[PDB]
């Protein structure tokens, strides 16, 4: 439904 | 030389924030911890020689399998330096062993883990060591079919597993018994995925019936478990062994 945190963190 | 960048990248120490004194209050505590824990394994696996090349599919994949393997693995490592593996460091706030446990699966747990962070007394088990089987950890477990870059995934695991090698069999510290050495190391790991087994299976009860059994997870944990508790439940999980 969104980005995740975890490819949030990855991709920051 | 990954080693020399392994130090440099080691996450700092969380702490817990402890206090009720109950089974759920205790429990959600730990998960809230490994939920900022989980900020500094991601931060750290970003710039890891190999896995920072992989594709983005692949890198999430490989942290939804062995987040539990990186967490109860430094679990071990500072129960090991704080304590001598006396107990259970899971913050500086936060130390505990099997002996506070009254239900027996918990205790259970507590002492399975208490077992690992005991290897690493009886091996005496370096920095150099930790970091190296850290990082076989995060590659411990793939999907049944294979990654999106299997091959670069394979050439990446290899190359760690031969960096491991030829720092126990080159060592002089290991002189007459650095293969035995290795050996106990890879059987360490192995053994790594029998514990976190139980430790996700108790998981992924507890997060199934979190708000009956009233235990609390963090919106980390949430995300990570609802994409990797079906991925195991339909078989898509592929541990890989040095022994098995
Ligand atoms: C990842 C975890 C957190 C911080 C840390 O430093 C190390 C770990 C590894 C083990 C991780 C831990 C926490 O989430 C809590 C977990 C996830 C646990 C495994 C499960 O088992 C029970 C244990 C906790 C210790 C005493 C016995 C019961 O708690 C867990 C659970 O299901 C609660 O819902």
């Amino acid at each position: 439904q969104q980005k995740s945190l975890l490819q949030q963190l990855l991709t920051e | 030389s990954p080693v020399m960048v392994l130090e440099n990248i080691e996450p700092e120490i969380v702490y817990a924030g402890y206090d009720p004194d109950t089974a759920e209050n205790l429990l959600s505590t730990l998960n809230r911890l490994a939920g900022k824990q989980m900020i500094q394994v991601v931060k750290w696996a970003k710039v890891l020689p190999g896995f920072k090349n992989l594709p983005l599919e692949d890198q999430i994949t490989l942290i939804q399998y062995s987040w539990m393997s990186l967490l109860s693995f430094a679990l071990s490592w500072r129960s090991y330096k704080h304590t001598n593996s006396q107990f259970l460091y899971f913050a500086p706030d936060l130390v505990f062993n099997e002996e506070k446990m009254h239900q027996s699966a918990m205790y259970e747990l507590c002492q399975g883990m208490h077992q690992i962070s005991l290897q690493f007394v009886r091996l005496q088990l370096t920095f150099e060591e930790y970091t190296i089987m850290k990082v076989l950890l995060l590659l411990s477990t793939i999907p049944k079919d294979g990654l999106k870059s299997q091959a670069a995934f394979e050439e990446m695991r290899t190359n760690y597993i031969k960096e491991l090698r030829k720092m126990v069999t080159k060592s002089p510290n290991n002189s007459g018994q650095s293969w035995q050495r290795f050996y106990q190391l890879t059987k360490l790991l192995d053994s790594m995925h029998d514990l976190v087994s139980d430790l996700l299976e108790f998981c992924f009860y507890t997060f199934r019936e979190s708000h009956a059994l009233k235990v609390e997870f963090p919106a980390m944990l949430v995300e990570i478990i609802s994409d990797q508790l079906p991925k195991v439940e339909s078989g898509n999980a592929k541990p890989l062994y040095f022994h098995r």
